């Protein structure tokens, strides 16, 4: 139901966290808006369809705060379950829409930084799918295909597979931290 | 002496806040076996930081294993772990610690634990460790300039292996690779160099390395011929010569685009083994109860493939059995069944509930093959 | 023809419901109780064949609040629920010559306000060198109208009062048409332009 | 082992020699390098490269541009929309044609030069054409001009001869977060420095079936397209257009309806918001005696369409009056004869031959064409593509504002945070070296700058080199110091300008903008890690090796604990190149109908139990 | 920058050559003589009608080609055919020529054609969209491959009781019709060849040691005539050659007016070499360049003679004065793709050597060729 390029959330997140761009949310969440602006608001159908496609490509307040509203109706879950596939169990996981980006010229679903080794991260030029659960009853029958379903490693028999492991720069980070000449020697310590 | 003494489930039931801000100090840690760990608090951090999944069972042991330096232990001669090196932090080595926590969990309590609640306490201790140390190393950034180059080529024996090269493929690939590859592997010569402690913890090769601080040596065609006249200079003091710049002008973009071409075209031996192997389903765990144990040989090669089976001895889930090599061996398989998890193996216990298990096999034969080439 | 996106006219299948918030999007000065009189009479004319006279009078009036163009792709229960909240605007402003035929089941000082109401005209081939004058494109939709008011006999099933509002008697009760009815008409056109400029 | 001696000339290689250290670079970093190449479009912000070799002066003579084919004489100087005041008066007209006369020649041969003001050879990209002013002020109806006189340059190539392919961006080697797979983090001061404008096009059709909606336009007015000069609506819409219908016409034939746009039932066409209009071609069929558009719709259509055909008709009569003077000795240029057989099919026939029925590529026009082209720039945010003019390219994955961005001791604000430890993987060394070598020029002219009596990280004004420049003895320390420099990292530079006349220039334009520009051929004779222990061990021309403090991911002012080297690298922006009921959930209209019901009768549209 | 030092750079720096850096299918097509104003294009009609002429009959005569007006251009194209006089509004680069037949003395029909018309740069356009052209090697003489000898001709290329009238008409149009002198100006390769049967002389004579000891290098881009022309006008050229071989292969017999003018009328449409510029010509490729510039990848693409058609890829020191390596995309990898515009490049576009550079291409040749 949606297409758009991945890029990386390099902040303290989860890693099941879908940050969906200004125009795919607008786009993707056309009834869902209706809904508010016929509820909070007056509006007719009409002035609603007309309010929704005015601010495609343009920011305002109430709709960015509609979409708070929105992810902040799921009230068990994090936010909105979808299921983020990739064409080329680690190819098609289930993720939470959380944030709405503000920036409208950013079109790009960005993904976890964690979950970026079990399927391929092609930044360059990899397009991949989104499909919007309707309802919690898809949302609990999609929990099969998870980010926590490729850990356990499906070659050795008590391995954790090799997507769980970190990127470079986030492991050098710590190689200059804890690998260096800080403490005195233990003989000499003593 | 002055060395503090914690506990291994007292750092566990400590604060993150009160966790980091430790002591910089030569300390103990009383684990629940017999042994005792000596570290430092930089690694000692770390270590609590991959047993996120022992912080929800209150009662389960810690053994010594669990920590990143359990080389030291405090013995009674002073000898044993007064200059002793402690395990490398490795991108491999934060995963097989956590490993090692989920199964000392299921090992404590005797097969009754859901391993996807081991998973998912696995992938939140990931994302627990990633969103700490981000955000509490914000200082220790590790950078790259042109003085860090310097410090690697201005090495007295790494310019010696650069003069005097025999032009053969012995005199360079075994004698002047192999006189920087044994001072790449000294942990005495760069202490703070950005580009060999990297090549220390698993995120440099040494490959691309020996072609930059050393000679290159014989670059092929399209079809893999020698040139009969290796490079004479390396990456770091460039190669401006007709003949050595064409001949790794033949090297450098016509190898990786045939090895962009060849795995598209094996995209379809897979499918029919994908579709195929669906005729087996669902694995129930249990056990059959069947007298129906297949033979067979043991060689070292299929060792690893036997990393974990139901041996039958005497009416054993290992794969680092040393003998056992050449006798022919009596255990159960699933070619009989009245399909079990004992008949399958321990394999099994890694596959989710709602998995074919023809298809995750068939996957895990098509992926090896296409990690080769 | 002309494919809208599935969905949209799911929501125009539930829009044509709400005929209160429908009828005060355009004229906020309406009685309830006369919404209430007209929507009591759903039920009977909803097993009854809607013609195009009525759907053509419920896309004229409420095209500020609802698409015209929606009321080919839409329900019966839609579009029965709209003549209901389309014959109360007509009972209030004072058209009740005209407001009679919605619920129904089968048995000039004018042109230049019209012209400036309406300025965009049709334009007219020439005939034998003379140039014509354009055709305004409001008188051809109310002469369509009252060619369709006039195919047929009608018979009244809405509110009573309504139909002694209107002068008429019963005597069958099958629906006479007056003489006025393109005048009323053209009234009512004429009003819709005033409230719309 | 031949360090010292390079012998590889501009000539051997082809685009390779557009930057040095090609021989420290992998291949294939150096086959994507040149592929990288040929996919940038121009950016807002042009400069030549610090590091200047002699491909950047060759690579600027053959661009594509406006330029006189030989030596001829202008006859006619026409122009499409004339600008004047008066009422039907379209200001800021696009395309100015000029017909010449080929001078010198034994058949005078008779040409065309169109001069718009942008050329677009990609899809969505493009570039404008700076006018020379003192030859397009010369331009008059009896005028000489010689071979290969250029007007309407681009805005890459300068003055003095160089190419403007990228923009220098002081970039920082570090280990952050936001540097994984291939990442930048891009600073906002810098990103508005990196701009490309898009040129698209927009086309109507209105005739028969449909006309067009009153947008843009009060209750006194129509104006269905913005005119030249105009901004496009918040909401990008353009021409708007509702079909025909007589008996919806009190319905939706209304200056409320018609000013109102219904986003279904109607088909608009969209664009940017923010758009400057450049230009407008209209193409009428006025052969039909009954015409379908409504009266009043046409003001804004027939006063483009009448300048648009008094040009097409001033341009057949010049013809028809060249062919009464020299009859069959008339040579003309091959685009001035499809320029005459574009002006025949523009303008209507005469009633004794049949209509013209015009098509575009097997599609048929309808009494009206409107063709827009729009000019809109983008400002980069995210999943943008940049380029160290090496073969390592990464997308942009955050944007930081310019106070929380890393800084020196010394005051130079970072542009880019670059992950060092692909260098070794990838095998580009010439970054290494550019951003040392770069990193020490730029240190060595803020340290003269500070030397003398200015400010460095700011342009000086011109009486302030006035009074720097009037003590000799500093100028000629400077110069020297200066030399001493070029010594070490290209001593073809120190053979070439030590036979320098007036030296007090080149140190007026060191001094000037922050770096001192540097030649470096293909072929150098110099070492190049010889040269960079020659800048570490050295009590001058040494770069400012120290801590790096910025705002880390959580609100915090922070101070790294190495010493980071903060240089130059010449950036360029690339193009963008079970299972049964979510399937009979699109298989089926009747289930996707009962889950848009389900969405909007519900309560929240958000956790819904069950949608069947 | 400092002038002084720009100046200096200016004076360090070779220039390129201007012949190929502006485009060289701007130079073989639309480049006019100074005494008579005909494009290139034109004279190379002119020499492919001159060449047919010995299969013409007596009286029939080529005379000349003129350039049409555009009045009768747009008279032309808006042809009403069925009632509906079809216009095609596109921004094309197209222009008219006449072709001016005669039969003893009586002027025919002239029969208009469309060519492509080129720009500075390569940069053609069609139809509304920009193309780009491409030239390719074309092998001088013949043209060897690894299997057997492939000499290219310009009507028929081949790869080395009622019967007997069919078997002796094939050996007369193989004789005296393949005798063309445009052929010998190619056939200068160490070949002495002015007759037909000297050709198959000389094959099995002279080129016999080419199949088992041969002197080539196969890998080489020394010697090539590089053209732009012979591939572009292909179907003009088939045209041509159905022209001739209607006039022989079918019959010898008395010709009218009405046969003539009705076989100039089948043989030369409008569009003959427009048909299939964008279907069938490798060497014309989308322009899709976002930059100012044109020696990227605008003027500076060549095609090769197998890419044209829509191992041999080893290491050769020509390719570092001809072609261009490090220079490697994803079709043409091996340094044949791209053009080098510094290469010495003659007349008739014949890529000859270059003398300052020859010593280390030489030396690195035989450093490229040892075991
Ligand atoms: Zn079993």
């Amino acid at each position: 139901t949606a297409r758009a390029v991945i890029t990386s959330i390099s902040d303290p997140h989860d890693y099941d966290e879908l940050h969906i761009p200004w125009g795919v949310g607008c786009q993707l969440l056309k009834y869902h808006l209706t809904n508010k602006l016929k509820a909070k608001f007056n509006m007719t159908t009409r002035e609603a369809f007309s309010f929704v496609y005015e601010n495609v490509l343009q920011y305002n307040q109430i709709i960015a705060d509609l979409f708070k509203e929105l992810i902040a109706e799921a009230a068990p879950y994090k936010g909105m379950g979808c299921t983020f596939h990739r064409n080329p169990r680690g190819s098609t996981q289930q993720f939470f829409i959380t944030k709405v980006k503000d920036d409208i010229n950013d079109n790009s679903i960005s993904m976890s930084v964690l979950c970026l080794k079990a399927p391929n991260a092609d930044f360059d030029g990899d397009q991949l799918n989104l499909t919007l659960m309707p309802d919690v009853y898809l949302t609990k029958a999609t929990e099969r295909i998870a980010p926590h379903t490729w850990v356990l490693s499906i070659d050795e028999p008590h391995e954790i597979s090799g997507n769980l492991e970190l990127q470079g720069p986030v492991v050098e980070t710590i190689i200059n931290w804890a690998h260096e000449k800080y403490l005195p020697p233990l003989e000499e310590w003593l | 002496m002055n060395l503090n003494r914690y506990k291994a489930r007292d750092l566990l039931n400590l604060s993150y806040d009160d966790l980091w801000s430790l002591p910089s100090e030569w300390h103990l840690i009383e684990f629940d076996d017999g042994k005792t760990v000596v570290s430092v608090d930089r690694i000692t951090k770390l270590s609590v930081l991959c047993w996120y999944p022992l912080k929800h069972y209150k009662d389960c042991p810690i053994p010594s294993d669990h920590h990143i330096d359990f080389n030291r232990i405090l013995t009674d001669n002073p000898k044993d772990y007064l200059n002793v090196e402690g395990g490398r932090v490795t991108s491999k080595a934060m995963v097989k610690h956590l490993n090692k926590a989920i199964w000392n969990i299921y090992d404590w309590s005797g097969e009754t634990v859901d391993p996807e609640v081991l998973s998912k306490l696995a992938i939140e201790g990931k994302n627990w460790l990633y969103n700490q140390t981000t955000v509490k190393l914000s200082e220790y950034l590790a950078t790259l300039s042109m003085f860090d180059i310097a410090e690697v080529y201005n090495h007295p024996k790494v310019r010696e292996a650069n003069h005097n090269i025999e032009p053969t493929t012995y005199g360079i690939e075994k004698i002047s690779y192999g006189k920087v590859k044994e001072v790449f592997n000294d942990p005495t010569q760069f202490i703070g160099n950005s580009i060999i402690e990297g090549l220390r913890s698993g995120t440099q090769k040494t490959e691309q390395l020996l072609q930059a601080f050393a000679w290159r040596g014989f670059p092929t065609d399209i079809n893999s011929d020698i040139f009969k006249y290796p490079v004479t200079t390396g990456y770091i003091d460039g190669i401006w010569n007709l003949y050595e710049n064409m001949i790794e002008s033949r090297s450098g973009t016509k190898a990786l685009l045939y090895n962009k071409e060849l795995l598209r075209v094996t995209e379809y031996f897979n499918r029919k083994s994908q579709l195929i192997a669906q005729y087996v389903q669902r694995l129930h765990p249990g056990d059959c109860k069947t007298t129906i144990l297949a033979e067979y040989p043991v060689t070292k090669l299929t060792l690893k493939a036997f990393k974990g089976k139901y041996y039958q001895k005497e009416d054993w889930i290992r794969g680092n059995e040393t003998h056992l090599i050449g006798t022919k061996q009596k255990f159960r398989s699933v070619f009989g069944c009245n399909i079990c998890m004992t008949c399958y193996g321990r394999l099994g216990i890694n596959i989710p509930k709602g998995t074919n298990i023809g298809q995750v096999a068939a996957v895990s034969m098509g992926d090896k093959i296409t990690s080769a080439v | 023809k002309q494919r809208v996106t599935p969905g949209d006219i799911v929501a125009y299948n539930l829009d044509a419901l709400d005929v209160v918030k429908l009828v005060h999007k355009i004229d906020d000065t309406v009685p309830v109780e006369l919404i209430q009189e007209c929507l009591d009479c759903v039920a009977v004319t909803a097993t009854k064949d809607i013609y195009p006279h009525q759907i053509l009078l419920a896309q004229w009036v409420m095209h500020k609040a609802f698409p015209a163009r929606a009321f080919s792709h839409i329900n019966k229960n839609a579009v029965n629920h709209l003549l209901a909240a389309a014959q109360s605007l007509m009972w209030h402003w004072g058209f009740q010559q005209v407001a009679v035929f919605m619920q129904v089941e089968l048995y000039i000082k004018y042109k230049d306000v019209m012209d400036e109401l309406y300025p965009h005209q049709r334009q007219q081939r020439a005939i034998n060198g003379v140039p014509v004058a354009p055709v305004n494109i409001a008188g051809i939709a109310v002469q369509s109208a009252h060619a369709s008011i006039r195919s047929s006999n009608w018979i009244y099933h809405g509110p009573d009062r309504l139909f002694k509002e209107a002068e008429q008697v019963t005597q069958n009760k099958v629906l006479v048409v007056p003489a006025t009815i393109k005048s009323v008409i053209t009234e009512l056109v004429i009003h819709l332009g005033k409230l719309n400029q | 082992s031949q360090l010292g001696r390079r012998e590889i000339d501009l000539t051997l290689l082809g685009h390779t020699g557009l930057d040095p250290w090609y021989g420290t670079t992998s291949s294939a970093r150096g086959a994507m390098f040149v592929t990288h190449i040929g996919q940038a479009p121009e950016v807002n912000g042009n400069e030549s490269r610090y590091f200047l070799t002699g491909a950047e002066l060759e690579y600027a003579k053959y661009t594509h541009d406006v330029r006189f084919p030989e030596d001829c004489r202008v006859l006619h100087v026409l122009r499409k929309y004339p600008t004047g005041i008066g009422k039907d008066s379209i200001r800021s007209n696009p395309v100015t044609t000029i017909i010449y006369e080929n001078y010198f020649d034994k058949y005078k041969t008779i040409g065309v030069l169109h001069v718009p003001e942008y050329m677009s050879h990609h899809q969505d990209f493009g570039y404008e054409l700076v006018k020379n002013r003192e030859v397009w002020e010369t331009i008059a109806p009896n005028e000489m001009f010689s071979k290969d006189t250029v007007i309407a340059q681009s805005g890459a190539v300068k003055k003095d001869g160089t190419l403007g392919m990228g923009v220098n961006a002081n970039v920082v080697f570090l280990s952050a977060a936001g540097t994984i797979e291939d990442g930048f983090v891009a600073n906002k001061n810098f990103l508005k420095r990196m701009m490309p404008t898009s040129y698209s096009t927009a086309v109507a059709n209105a005739g028969r079936k449909a006309f067009f909606l009153n947008m843009y336009g009060d209750d006194k007015i129509y104006k269905p397209f913005p005119d030249i000069g105009d901004v496009i609506r918040p909401d990008g819409v353009i021409f708007a257009i509702r079909d025909h219908d007589d008996d919806l016409a009190p319905a939706e034939m209304t200056p409320r309806a018609l000013r109102t746009l219904d986003r279904t039932f109607d088909r608009a066409v969209i664009g940017t918001p923010g758009a400057k209009v450049i230009d407008i071609d209209i193409w009428r069929d006025e052969r039909v005696n009954p015409s379908p558009t409504p009266t009043g719709m046409d003001a804004q259509l027939v006063k483009y369409h009448t300048h648009l055909s008094s040009y097409y008709r001033e341009l057949l009569k010049i013809y028809r009056g060249l062919l009464a003077r020299r009859k069959d000795d008339l040579h003309i240029t091959e685009e001035f004869e499809r320029l005459i057989v574009t002006a025949q099919m523009f303008l209507p026939q005469p009633d004794n031959v049949r209509k013209l029925s015009r098509f575009y590529r097997l599609d048929p026009l309808d009494e009206w064409r409107v063709e827009v082209t729009y000019k809109a720039q983008k400002m980069p945010a995210g999943a943008f593509k940049m380029t160290d003019f090496h073969g390592g390219k990464g997308v942009i994955c955050k944007v930081m504002e310019d106070e929380d961005m890393p800084i020196d001791e010394n005051g130079n604000r970072a542009d880019l945070i670059i992950f060092g430890g692909s260098t070794m993987r990838r095998s580009n060394y010439g970054r290494i070296y550019e951003h040392g070598f770069g990193a020490a020029a730029r240190d060595l002219a803020q340290r003269l700058r500070v030397e003398a009596g200015l400010d460095r990280h700011a342009k000086p004004t011109q009486q302030q080199l006035n009074s720097v420049m009037g003590n000799t003895q500093w100028v000629d320390y400077a110069f020297k110091e200066l030399l001493g420099f070029y010594e070490i990292i290209a001593p073809t530079m120190h053979s070439k300008m030590m036979e320098h006349p007036n030296p007090a220039e080149h140190v007026k334009t060191v001094l000037m903008d922050g770096f001192p520009y540097i030649y470096a051929p293909v072929d150098d004779p110099v070492d190049l890690m010889a040269a960079v222990n020659k800048l570490i061990n050295s009590d001058k021309y040494r770069p400012h090796y120290g801590k790096v403090s910025y705002r880390d991911q959580a609100g915090k002012w922070v101070t790294t604990k190495d010493n980071v080297l903060m240089g130059p690298l010449y950036m360029m922006l690339l193009e963008k190149i079970p299972t049964a009921e979510i399937l009979d959930q699109t298989n089926n209209p009747l289930a996707h109908a009962a889950v848009i019901e389900s969405w909007l009768t519900a309560e929240k549209p958000s956790s819904v139990p069950v949608a069947v | 920058p400092d002038p002084f030092l720009i100046e200096k750079i200016r004076e360090n720096t070779p220039c390129m050559n201007p012949t190929l850096a502006n485009g060289i299918t701007v130079e073989h097509t639309m480049t006019r003589d100074p005494n008579t104003g005909v494009n290139m294009t034109r004279r190379y009609i002119d020499s492919l009608f001159d060449i047919s002429s010995v299969l013409f009959p007596d009286g029939f005569k080529y005379e000349g080609n003129r350039a049409c007006t555009p009045l009768k251009h747009f008279e032309e194209i808006t042809r009403e055919y069925n009632a509906k006089r079809i216009a095609n509004i596109a921004p094309t680069d197209m222009y008219m020529i006449d072709l001016m037949f005669s039969y003893k003395g009586e002027m025919l029909y002239p029969r208009p054609m469309l060519l492509p018309a080129f720009k500075r740069g390569n940069m053609v356009t069609i139809n509304g969209a920009k193309y780009i052209g491409s030239p390719v090697l074309t092998d001088v003489g013949f043209s060897v491959l690894n299997d057997s000898i492939f000499i290219p001709f310009r009507r028929t290329k081949l790869t080395f009781g009622k019967v007997e009238e069919n078997i002796d008409s094939h050996l007369h149009s193989f004789c005296n019709s393949l005798d063309e002198m445009t052929i010998e100006e190619l056939k200068t390769v160490g070949v002495n060849v002015s007759t037909i049967w000297e050709l198959l002389y000389e094959i099995m004579t002279s080129l016999a040691h080419h199949l088992y000891a041969t002197d080539i290098d196969e890998t080489s881009m020394y010697g090539k005539r590089l053209t732009v022309l012979h591939y572009l006008m292909s179907e003009f050229n088939y045209a041509v050659s159905m022209f001739g071989y209607m006039f022989q292969s079918r019959r010898d017999r008395e010709w009218t007016v009405q046969e003539l003018n009705e076989g100039l009328k089948r043989s030369f449409k409008l569009q003959t070499a427009i048909k299939r510029l964008t279907v069938d010509h490798g060497e014309l490729d989308t322009m899709s360049n976002p930059n100012s510039s044109m020696l990227i990848k605008g003027t500076s693409i060549l095609v090769t003679q197998d890419r044209a058609k829509t191992s041999s890829r080893i290491i050769h020191a020509s390719i570092a004065e001809v072609g261009q390596y490090k220079n490697q995309p994803k079709n043409n990898p091996d340094g044949r793709g791209r053009l080098n515009m510094y290469t010495k490049v003659g007349p008739t576009g014949l890529v000859e050597r270059r003398e300052e550079v020859r010593e280390i291409i030489d030396n690195a040749q035989l450093m490229f060729r040892a075991k």
